[PDB]
């Protein structure tokens, strides 16, 4: 009647199992469903493949740039 | 919480400063992809430094060997073409992402209080970047490098009292010659480390007051740590930048360049079109547009005066331009004018380009001369639109 | 499911939280092992005589 | 540099209990509608001066070319 | 043109390979970012304020 | 301790594989 | 001059656009005043009642959350929004007037901005 | 789902095994991409390579 | 104290970190002048950086132009002999000051807890100084320069499986030619900035754990601010160092060098006496003394292992040498051994110098192997000498 209890107070004092999320740019899975935990890990694994390959490329490029050159290789007879 | 025994190696003194200022520094949870450019200019600087060191292991600063040494890196050194194209197109990328950094700051009014020191250190960083890129571009000793150096350093004799004395001291002689090449090489090697120091001071000031946000409002209510929430965002930014940079290295390695630089410098012949790199073009355009070359140098100084004077304007309590329609339109007009002015720089100094550049410079300075008026007038908005 | 709820008040002296995994059924043979695991994660109190 | 507590109540969900990449292309036409409707003024201000100046320059160049071409 | 650019073939091969591979990395990085931020971008907060 | 030894051996295997992938001494490896 | 939306069509359009934007993000015009900006806004917020300041913080948090999520307030609360219903300008004017008087006759600043 | 969970329980229980898998996958993917791009190159520009000119060994 | 209005500029955020760490840092009240030696080493590093930059404005890293370019600096450049003599003799004084720094640390056992990180970062700094000075000495391209580069780089072949590959890769082309010259110039220019970073980390760790004192005791009772009390002491040290360094520059500038570096490099003939600079002589003497060059490289690695292993000793309760007569004598014997070892390195391999060096290096390692024994016995002392 008189109180008009606040929204946060009413939420705290009345826990409910019908929890509602935003679901604007991230749609929920139906409540009973296994979590696709492995699929994300394999996606990240492919990305890590790429990152390791790029790091290897860069290190080798710099180090072998510091290496000998075709000029001295051809000069040595 | 008495630290009697160790909990987390992140909180130990060896990793505590890094912990705080990188992993645990709170940032607003609504930052867009426009802050990744600040995160990405540092990566560009690191790329430039590493490629430059590995290039300097092969470059000879003499006047009879610089061009042939650069071609030696091109041809004989294994992977040398990758190093040189990385260095050149990486200077270009550095300037691109720094321009995006600056223009996001302008759009969201990040220069406003309390980040005046952040903006001013950014302006000093911009000076350092410009000088480094120029003195580095003189290094390959091509026609464009030699004659751009001649023109720009000779246009330092506009100072009334000293002039010729400073020019002679800077040249190490009477013309751009071997002494100037060696001097420019040493300075080009040194300056990037001062640039790293300036970047660190830039970041220290920003971390003192915290980053802005698209709304421009106080944002200490909803904040999250930097890692991992913004680490992955910056990772997406870095990979997109890597794709862009790889396109610009492996398929169009000379499009951003100027073909006349592949001619060995010849002081007895002048190329028909002496112009700087594309990222000095707006400054060059303002300088040429203002006649009476002393006036041009004065205008170039005035540009930096305006940039440094931006953060010290009037009230203008609302800062983000998402809630400022007039300032939003003004910003878009400024960006269009800067792009047009950059286009003008590459054009000859004939008509109508003279008039187009004279109007463009006036608009560019009018932007700075109009914003305090916008703030003063908008200071009294709530009293007029109130619904009482 | 696996989720969280956070009731920030800041007018309360002490913060209280519970973090939980999914346990075992009554007839699961691993419930005894879960009881042992709870035993070796025992409770501690500010007035406990065990101390440190 | 302090935190300002707000007295909220926040429900969050595990990142493994909700789909990830579908929201990109979910509700696409309305997204494009927003992107075009709330920004056409800005695009007009950014591009209009550029295309207008280009048209003026080409007109002037061609007129001078014809006049001076004997 | 060969004498002025003897590295064209190797340069183009490297470019094609790395553009493709980095595009795959970009896709993975986008997935990683959307997965990390999925907790925040789908929360429901009750604030006790209306207007 | 046995678990620590197994973990250390596996980490050594991983590091050796990483070094081998970095250096690519397939030509060198005669035995 | 003093140009209000009643006597200026351009001012009417400007006010309409500002109302639309603030209603989209559901925060009053006074909420845009940064306490770190002026330090007079900081004092004015220090002098306001706790209910008002807490409402300001809640509205700002809601706006920041909507900004992160890349969405706007639902049309119901958007029609329930009341921008330009000020709560701070009078107090800010009082604070600035007091500061002006103190500066005008003798006086040291009651608060100052650090460097930087 | 089942396949991903199975490979997960195979190769994602110790981080050392995961790092070995990441390195091996990077190597194999690099070599496979090399081979594919080379085949595309051969298919695209046929009749231009060095060991294709009709008079390669007759300048003596 | 609520900082409503700003009192002092030093406590403002712009100068707050500098205030703390430079002006207000509490320091033990009884420090002698060797802490001044630490500050003096910092100043020597700055002097080296500045003179090196201005020298690199005139040095050509080519094999055909390096020597004549240095003679250019000496004869033609306005006040260039001053720059070159300052750089060379400043390298020498840098090493002198760092040696006095290290030996004060050894005498007062400053390496003990909790300054293990300070000592380890110091060891890393010493490695960086060694590398920088070596690659710099290669730059003038004389007989000693070329042949010392040859020998010290070719002793890297002692690695078991990858020695030859590393030697060839570092040489860049089967010899120590132009490629090695450019490589060494770039590295010599780069390394001092890493050295500055290492010095900053060194100082940060020390500032974390305070500072030792001539007594080795806890010293938080009587502590005074760094400024002005220790700034003036450091100033006295700096002026005395300036007089010493001016004696070296102007009157005896070539005493600390060898006359063979004034002959242009001729890889055909070999000078009869190949020795490094005087400050590498102890290390050279150890390496030459232990035969079987693989054993020599292992012995140098062992020297640095011992230096890194000093801080992590077991009991070592009493710190200063003022209350450790046995350790005081051991330290003085070690210093005499180090001086003798340095003198041996300049002598030929003919007898008896082989025996003397093989004894001196053994005594060096003996010092490093008998400090824990003294620590254990000293830990045993208190329950024996009780007077009751
Ligand atoms: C610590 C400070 C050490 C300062 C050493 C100065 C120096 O190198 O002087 C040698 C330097 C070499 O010149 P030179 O011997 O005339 O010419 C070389 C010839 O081959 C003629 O040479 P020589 O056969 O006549 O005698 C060569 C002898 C020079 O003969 C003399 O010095 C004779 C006595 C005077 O060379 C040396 O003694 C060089 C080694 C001495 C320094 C060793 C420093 C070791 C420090 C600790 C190392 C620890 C390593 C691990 C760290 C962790 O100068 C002198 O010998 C004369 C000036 C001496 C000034 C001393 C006072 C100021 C310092
Ligand atoms: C306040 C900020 C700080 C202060 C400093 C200023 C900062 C400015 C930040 C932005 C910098 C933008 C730089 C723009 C560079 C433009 C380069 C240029 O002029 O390129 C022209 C070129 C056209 O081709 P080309 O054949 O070379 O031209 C004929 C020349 N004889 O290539 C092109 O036209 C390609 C596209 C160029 C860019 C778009 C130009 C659009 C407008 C031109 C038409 C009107
Ligand atoms: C070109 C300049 C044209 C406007 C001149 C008057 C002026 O400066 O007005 C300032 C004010 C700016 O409003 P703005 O900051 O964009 O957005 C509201 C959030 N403060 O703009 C206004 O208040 C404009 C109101 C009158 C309409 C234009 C006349
Ligand atoms: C051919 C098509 C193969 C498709 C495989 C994945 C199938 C799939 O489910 O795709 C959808 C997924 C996004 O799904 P989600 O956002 O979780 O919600 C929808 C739930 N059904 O979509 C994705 O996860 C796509 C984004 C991740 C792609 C990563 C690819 C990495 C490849 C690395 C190769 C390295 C080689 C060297
Ligand atoms: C002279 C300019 C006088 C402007 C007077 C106030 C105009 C306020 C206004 O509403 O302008 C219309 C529009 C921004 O308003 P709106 O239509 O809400 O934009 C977002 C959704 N389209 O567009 C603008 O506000 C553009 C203003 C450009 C000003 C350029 C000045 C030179
Ligand atoms: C020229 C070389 C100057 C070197 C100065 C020392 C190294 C930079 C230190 C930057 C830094 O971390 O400053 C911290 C400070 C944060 O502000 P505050 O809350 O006062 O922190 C006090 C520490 N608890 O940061 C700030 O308040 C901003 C400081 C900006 C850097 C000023 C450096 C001196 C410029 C003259
Ligand atoms: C080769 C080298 C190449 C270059 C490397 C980078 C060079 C960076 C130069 C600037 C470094 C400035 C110092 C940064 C570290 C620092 O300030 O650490 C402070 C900390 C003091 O200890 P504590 O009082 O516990 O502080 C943590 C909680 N307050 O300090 C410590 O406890 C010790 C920190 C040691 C360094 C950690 C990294
Ligand atoms: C030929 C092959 C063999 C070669 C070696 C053979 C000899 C080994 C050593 C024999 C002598 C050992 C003496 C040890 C007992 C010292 C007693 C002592 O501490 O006496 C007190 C005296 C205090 O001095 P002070 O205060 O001036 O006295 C006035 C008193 N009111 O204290 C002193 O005077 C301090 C004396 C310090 C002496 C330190 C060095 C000798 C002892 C250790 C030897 C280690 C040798 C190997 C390592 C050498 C260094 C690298
Ligand atoms: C310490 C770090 C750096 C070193 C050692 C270095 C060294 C060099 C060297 C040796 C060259 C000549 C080789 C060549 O022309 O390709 C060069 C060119 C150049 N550098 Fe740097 N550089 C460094 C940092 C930078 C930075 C930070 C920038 C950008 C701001 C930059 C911009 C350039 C440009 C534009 C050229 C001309 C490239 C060309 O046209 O060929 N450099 N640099
Ligand atoms: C070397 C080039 C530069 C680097 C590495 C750099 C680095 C950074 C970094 C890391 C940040 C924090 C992350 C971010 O907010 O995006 C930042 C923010 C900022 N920078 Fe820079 N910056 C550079 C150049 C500039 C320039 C030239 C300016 C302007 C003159 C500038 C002005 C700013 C501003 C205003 C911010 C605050 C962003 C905000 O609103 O939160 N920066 N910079
Ligand atoms: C670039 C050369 C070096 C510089 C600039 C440097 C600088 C400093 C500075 C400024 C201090 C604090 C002031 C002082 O106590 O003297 C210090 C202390 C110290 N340094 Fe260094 N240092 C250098 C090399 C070394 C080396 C090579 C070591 C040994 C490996 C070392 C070990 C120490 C120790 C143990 C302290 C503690 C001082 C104490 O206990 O009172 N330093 N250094
Ligand atoms: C970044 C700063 C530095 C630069 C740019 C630099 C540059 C140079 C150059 C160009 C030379 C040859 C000029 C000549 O022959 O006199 C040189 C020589 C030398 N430098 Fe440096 N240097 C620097 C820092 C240092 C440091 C920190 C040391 C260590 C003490 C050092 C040790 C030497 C030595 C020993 C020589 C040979 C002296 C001689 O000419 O006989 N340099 N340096």
């Amino acid at each position: 009647l008189i109180p008009e209890i606040p929204a946060t107070v009413a939420a705290v004092k009345n826990p409910s199992s019908k929890i509602i999320y935003d679901e604007h740019n991230h749609e929920r899975f139906p409540p009973g469903d296994p979590s696709k935990r492995a699929f994300a890990y394999f996606v990240l694994t492919g990305g890590r493949f790429v990152y390791a390959s790029l790091i290897r490329l860069l290190v080798l490029k710099f180090v072998l740039s510091m290496s000998a050159s075709k000029d001295v290789l051809a000069l040595a007879s | 919480t008495i630290r009697n025994q160790r909990f987390s190696l992140l909180k130990e003194p060896i990793s505590s400063t890094l912990n705080q200022h990188l992993i645990d520094y709170p940032t607003p949870s609504n930052l867009s992809y426009w802050w990744g450019f600040g995160s990405l200019a540092g990566i560009c600087l690191v790329i430039q430094i590493v490629t430059g060191v590995f290039l300097a292991m092969h470059y000879t600063p003499h006047v009879d060997l610089a061009f042939n040494s650069v071609e030696h890196v091109m041809r004989d050194v294994e992977g040398g073409w990758l190093l040189r194209y990385m260095h050149a197109n990486g200077a270009s990328m550095f300037f691109i992402v720094v321009y995006l950094h600056i223009f996001r700051g302008l759009y969201y009014a990040s220069y406003s209080s309390p980040r005046e020191f952040v903006w001013c250190l950014g302006v000093v960083i911009f000076l350092l970047m410009i000088v480094t890129a120029f003195t580095g571009y003189v290094l390959p000793w091509g026609q464009m490098s030699f004659w751009g150096a001649t023109v720009i350093t000779s246009l330092a004799s506009a100072i009334p009292v000293v002039g010729d004395t400073i020019v002679t001291w800077l040249w190490g002689g009477f013309s751009v010659d071997n002494a100037t090449l060696n001097r420019f090489f040493s300075l080009h090697y040194l300056l990037p480390f001062l640039l790293v120091g300036a970047s660190l001071l830039h970041l220290a000031a920003l971390h003192q007051y915290g980053s802005n946000n698209p709304l421009g409002v106080h944002s200490e209510m909803d904040q999250i740590s930097f890692y991992p929430y913004f680490y992955v965002k910056d990772l997406v930014g870095w990979v997109a930048f890597a794709i862009f940079f790889s396109i610009w290295i492996f398929y169009a390695p000379n499009v951003l360049g100027h073909p006349d630089n592949y001619i060995p410098a010849n002081p007895m012949s002048t190329p028909p079109h002496i112009v700087p790199e594309w990222y000095f073009l707006p400054i060059y355009a303002i300088l040429r547009s203002i006649p009476d070359k002393s006036g041009g140098v004065a205008a170039i100084a005035l540009v930096f005066i305006c940039l440094l004077a931006l953060p010290f304007f009037k009230s203008m309590y609302v800062r983000s331009s998402s809630f400022r329609p007039i300032y939003q339109g003004i910003f878009w007009l400024l960006l269009a004018d800067c792009l047009l002015l950059g286009w003008i720089g590459c054009q000859p100094v004939e008509a109508p380009f003279v008039t187009i550049g004279q109007i463009s410079s006036f608009v560019f300075f009018l932007f700075f001369a109009i914003t305090p008026i916008l703030g003063r007038v908008g200071r009294g908005i709530p009293n007029s639109y109130t619904t009482d | 499911t696996g989720s969280e709820v956070r009731m920030l008040d800041d007018d309360i002296p002490l913060a209280q939280f519970a973090v939980a995994f999914e346990g075992a059924s009554w007839k699961d043979p691993d419930s005894i092992a879960l009881m042992v695991m709870q035993a070796m994660l025992g409770s501690w109190n500010k007035t406990a005589g065990g101390g440190k | 540099k302090q935190i300002v507590p707000v007295k909220s109540v926040i429900y969050a969900l595990s990142p493994f209990q909700q789909k990830v990449m579908t929201g990109l292309w979910k509700d696409l036409p309305t997204k494009i509608h927003h992107k075009v409707s709330e920004n056409w003024i800005s695009a007009t201000l950014l591009l209009g001066p550029l295309v207008g100046t280009y048209a003026y320059v080409q007109n002037y160049l061609e007129k001078e070319k014809l006049h001076h071409r004997y | 043109s060969w004498a002025a650019e003897p590295e064209m073939e190797e340069r183009k091969l490297m470019g094609f390979k790395w553009i493709f591979v980095l595009s795959l990395a970009l896709l993975q990085a986008a997935y990683y970012r959307r997965l990390r931020w999925s907790v925040l971008k789908s929360r429901k907060l009750v604030l006790d304020v209306v207007n | 301790q046995p678990a620590d030894v197994k973990a250390a051996a596996m980490w050594g295997v991983a590091a050796a594989t990483g070094g081998l992938y970095l250096v690519q001494v397939s030509i060198l490896v005669l035995p | 001059s003093f140009l209000d939306p009643k006597k200026n069509w351009l001012a009417a359009q400007h006010m309409k656009s500002l109302v639309k934007r603030l209603s989209k993000y559901g925060l009053r015009y006074d909420d845009l005043y940064d306490p770190y900006y002026d330090l007079d806004v900081k004092e004015a917020l220090n002098r306001l009642p706790k209910e008002v300041v807490d409402a300001r913080h809640a509205r700002l948090k809601r706006a920041i959350d909507l900004s992160m999520k890349h969405e706007y307030l639902p049309e119901d609360l958007q029609a329930m929004q009341t921008p330009f219903r000020g709560y701070l300008q009078d107090m800010l004017a009082l604070v600035k007037r007091e500061r002006a008087e103190r500066e005008a006759l003798g006086g040291l600043p009651l608060y100052q901005r650090s460097i930087p | 789902g089942g396949i991903f969970e199975s490979l997960y329980k195979v190769v994602m229980r110790r981080n050392s095994v995961y790092v070995t898998f990441v390195i091996a996958g990077a190597f194999l993917g690099e070599r496979a991409v090399d081979y594919g791009i080379h085949k595309l190159w051969e298919a695209n520009n046929v009749g231009k390579r060095y060991e294709d000119i009709p008079v390669l060994g007759q300048k003596l």
